[PDB]
């Protein structure tokens, strides 16, 4: 299917504590392969998967540059938006940066994207078409005359339209083995008595990659909500993805009940019913 | 691979 | 400036069969700020070699983690998680639950 690389970097303050900490991940798809964080002890940027640890000495060089550049203009910036908010040296802040760029399954550019938040609510974001900028307030607005001034735009859509994809082609192609995988769902159902006349039945999904999948619970064949319970997706920490739902219901109505599950893996979707 | 550089907020 | 509760999830990496190494996972998802305590309890006693994923986040910027430390289940031993974060009056206890 389509496919993705992304860069997270948050930077936090620490009043009267010194230097933000500052943690970088990227991502292509769900699986993480590089990282930074300003607490360990290389100070570089580090691979994370071993289809990147094949690149050179450059290639690591140059992105450890390029991402203490990233922390930098954070430690700056949580110095402005102080100022803009006219907020005290008292508080801990935070800063958010997320950028990067889908693919379709002919791995042609499909879209990019710059999302840019203070302390956990959207400031300022690059529009669909990548020319122009979403500002959250008037302080934000300050920021995109800034980058208006700075054509940031311009600069961000050729990166996001050209390079970002270029890297995520070689990406692709290099961890092949475990990037262009399919891990199909291993399902199951599970029972739990809530008292003499009710019941939870549970829908399981395990094992399966990658995280997009959908649990629903259908009642005669139409769609519940009601009584219904979704935990969120979660790492089984070996690369590939757990959930479950549930529903609870009148004790001897089970049979009237059924979890439907698709995923890339699952051509046909699956319905699982109660024994 | 990452971006260059960001500009400052 | 946003505030939001974690969501705590205590499970394994494999279907649990005592006897059997496995590991044991405490994932906190959804969070904000994201300074937070995660532990892992054996018998109420925590565990020292427990590792995390590097800090990340979802489109609502709400933040997540994974702990996670290499165990042998028993029928005997009780398995926890301790998370403290801002939004909480009290550190919260989940226990692990085989079916959850």
């Amino acid at each position: 299917g389509s496919h993705s690389m992304r860069y997270f970097f948050t930077s936090v303050s620490r009043p009267g504590r010194g230097e933000p900490r500052f943690i970088a991940v990227g991502y292509v798809d769900d699986t993480q392969f590089v990282r930074f964080d300003s607490d360990a002890a290389s100070q570089r940027m580090e691979p994370r998967a071993p289809w990147i640890e094949q690149e050179g000495p450059e290639y690591w060089d140059g992105e450890t540059r390029k991402v203490k550049a990233h922390s930098q203009t954070h430690r700056v910036d949580l110095g402005t938006l102080r100022g803009y908010y006219n907020q005290s040296e008292a508080g801990s802040h935070t800063v958010q940066r997320m950028y990067g760029c889908d693919v379709g399954s002919d791995w042609r550019f499909l879209r990019g994207y710059h999302q840019y938040a203070y302390d956990g609510k959207d400031y300022i974001a690059l529009k669909e078409d990548l020319r122009s900028w979403t500002a959250a307030d008037m302080a934000a607005q300050t920021t995109k005359h800034k980058w208006e001034a700075a054509h940031v735009a311009e600069q961000l859509r050729a990166y996001l339209e050209g390079t970002c994809v270029e890297w995520l082609r070689r990406y692709l192609e290099n961890g092949k083995e475990t990037l262009q995988r399919t891990d199909a769902p291993k399902t199951h159902m599970t029972h739990h008595a809530v008292s003499d006349h009710e019941a939870t039945l549970r829908c399981w999904a395990l094992s399966f990659y990658p995280a997009e999948i959908t649990l629903t619970w259908q009642r005669d064949g139409e769609d519940q909500t009601q009584d219904t319970e979704l935990v969120e997706t979660r790492p089984a920490g070996d690369g590939t993805f757990q959930k479950w739902a549930a529903v609870v219901v009148p004790s001897g109505q089970e049979q009237r009940y059924t979890c439907h599950v698709q995923h890339e893996g699952l051509p046909k979707p699956l319905t699982l019913r109660w024994e | 691979g990452v971006w260059i550089r960001t500009p400052p907020a | 400036m946003i505030q939001r509760t974690p969501k705590i999830q205590v499970y394994s990496r494999h279907p649990a069969e005592n006897g059997k190494s496995n590991f044991l996972n405490c994932y906190v998802s959804g969070f904000h700020p994201s300074d937070i305590e995660v532990d892992l309890l054996k018998n109420g006693e925590r565990i020292e070699k427990v590792e995390h994923s590097d800090l990340s986040f979802s489109k609502d910027w709400s933040f997540y983690l994974l702990y996670y430390t290499e165990f042998t289940p028993t029928e005997k031993d009780e398995y926890a998680c301790r998370v403290n974060h801002v939004t909480l009056s009290q550190p919260k206890i989940v226990k692990w639950d085989r079916d959850m």
